[PDB]
């Protein structure tokens, strides 16, 4: 995160934190993670902590460690030079995730018009990707963006599709590398305390400017079905 | 161009640039892998940035442990990482900073991090 | 040569009699239905016969109705139900969520009793169970961007 601040683990519960590759995903419930296709697409079986806002070698070692039982990659991920289109992904994991003060879900977007991101919308990033100051950070970063037009991302050979959110633009603030796979948590329209993932950190431009999301909404059937079709038996 | 006044770094508003008490100024950070001889970019105001000739920047947001893959050009791919092998193969650092080849960045061994 | 030997009739506050009879008499049967709440265990029923014997007492002495057992209330994931004094018929149990990080999701408000059937019920569930499930969305502190 560039341009970001420091966050608490409470503040971003639901984040998860990627080891080797360095990323994020976005805890949705007990037994699974949501993240970016690319993140987990040659990384099956992903080393990944929750519970912490540090993730200096020294505390990961005490903190919680989720263990992946299968990877979902989306069936249109690199399915059809460059084209990132359905860069979404689903972790199931072996065990249930107990809930506290610093791990809990985040929720998914509803099927209904109220869930169309667009021009007015706000959004918050979170991560240990690169700041201004280093490539990577130890203490959690977070900052809040705004939902702009996908005219803008691409300036300055890509596919942008309509699965994709285009956000940022003011005061530098952005997602970088280290951030993929991060939940862009947006306000419940229907019920103003809950954070729901809009978005996942996916790609773009050097970052400081815009970046682009993958719009979790277009896939909320998928991951219903995916969830379901592998129960908890 | 001409540099702005700078209030704070927001009114720079390029990520190139930090302000100062002579109120902006040419941030000449340093390059995780660096760009080939003279072959790194500049912006409006003729700063340094951290991107090589011919490169547009694009890629996936995704930490890499040994770096993103780079061509001689100095151009990262857009979602390739290298692997421990490549980790230091097309890098440009220049002393104290040296490759790392458990990270495939430039950095000073005598540095000390705050945490 | 004489008279069928009469056997008595009894102290039934826990069941009725079937046939109701002023006098019961040698080889006479009755049905003896336990109310609503009881049972007899012999593994337990809500009915049995009785048959007046020639020494005149009557048959299943052994035989009581007694009241209905729902057996210690089973647990349930992410949620607590504390341990009621007594696990018979009427008795009440609470089962709460683990808040504020689980909620019921299929709501009934957690009040279940013990029903004359032998189950643990709710009003709005009968005798399906809570299901405690993560609270998602919800920061534990909100993030305060530095100003
Ligand atoms: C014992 O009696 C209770 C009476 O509540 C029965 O509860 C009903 O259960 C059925 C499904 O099993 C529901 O359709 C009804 O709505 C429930 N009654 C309610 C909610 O008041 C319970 O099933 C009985 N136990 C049995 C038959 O084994």
């Amino acid at each position: 995160i560039i341009g970001g601040s420091d966050a608490d683990i409470k503040n971003f519960p639901w984040q998860v934190f990627f080891d080797n590759p360095w990323a994020g995903g976005a805890l949705i419930n007990e037994y699974w993670v949501l993240t970016a296709a690319h993140v987990v697409e040659g990384n099956r079986e992903p080393t990944m902590y929750v519970g912490s806002t540090s993730v200096q070698t020294s505390r990961l070692a005490k903190s919680k460690m989720l263990t992946p039982e299968h990877v979902f990659i989306h069936p249109g991920w690199k399915l059809l030079r460059t084209n990132f289109d359905n860069d979404i992904a689903l972790v199931r994991l072996k065990d249930p995730v107990k809930m506290g003060p610093t791990v809990s879900p985040i929720c998914l977007p509803g099927t209904s018009s109220d869930y169309n991101l667009m021009d007015g919308d706000l959004g918050l990033i979170s991560g240990w990707g690169r700041t201004e100051k280093r490539d990577r950070a130890v203490r959690l970063k977070a900052a809040r963006l705004p939902v702009a037009p996908l005219r803008k991302c691409k300036e300055v050979a890509y596919v942008f599709t309509p699965n994709m959110i285009c956000a940022g633009g003011e005061k530098g603030m952005d997602s970088c590398k280290g951030d993929s796979g991060g939940a862009f948590a947006v306000q419940d329209p229907n019920d103003k305390t809950k954070f729901y993932a809009a978005g996942l950190v996916s790609w773009g431009p050097q970052c400081g400017t815009y970046g682009l999301y993958t719009r979790v909404k277009n896939y909320v059937d998928w991951i219903m079905k995916t969830m379901q079709e592998n129960s908890t038996p | 161009k001409k540099l702005p006044k700078c209030q704070k770094q927001e009114d720079c508003g390029s990520w190139d640039l930090k302000c100062n008490n002579v109120t902006c100024e040419c941030r000449n950070q340093v390059c995780g892998r660096g760009c080939p001889k003279e072959r790194y970019q500049r912006d409006k105001y003729g700063c340094r940035k951290c991107l090589c000739k011919g490169c547009d920047g694009f890629k996936c947001r995704l930490g890499c442990t040994y770096g993103f893959k780079t061509d001689k050009k100095g151009c990262e791919a857009f979602c390739t990482c290298n692997t421990k092998e490549t980790a230091c193969v097309n890098i440009w650092c220049t002393d104290p900073y040296k490759c790392n080849p458990e990270s495939g960045r430039c950095e000073d061994p005598n540095e000390e991090y705050e945490y | 040569h004489g008279d069928p030997m009469p056997c008595p009739k009894e102290d039934t506050p826990n069941s009725v009699w079937e046939p109701a009879k002023a006098k019961y008499v040698f080889r006479d049967v009755v049905q003896i239905t336990c109310l609503d709440g009881f049972e007899v265990v012999e593994v337990g029923a809500t009915s049995f016969y009785s048959t007046c014997q020639s020494n005149g007492k009557w048959s299943n002495s052994k035989l009581k109705c007694q009241p209905v057992d729902c057996g210690i209330p089973e647990s349930i994931e992410n949620g607590k139900v504390e341990d009621p004094e007594s696990t018979l018929f009427g008795s009440v149990i609470r089962y709460t969520c683990e808040e504020p990080y689980y909620y019921m999701e299929n709501g009934g408000g957690g009040e279940y009793h013990c029903a004359g059937n032998g189950s643990w019920v709710n009003e709005v569930l009968g005798p399906e169970l809570p299901k405690c499930v993560p609270v998602c969305g919800v920061p534990r502190e909100p993030f305060e961007e530095k100003q």
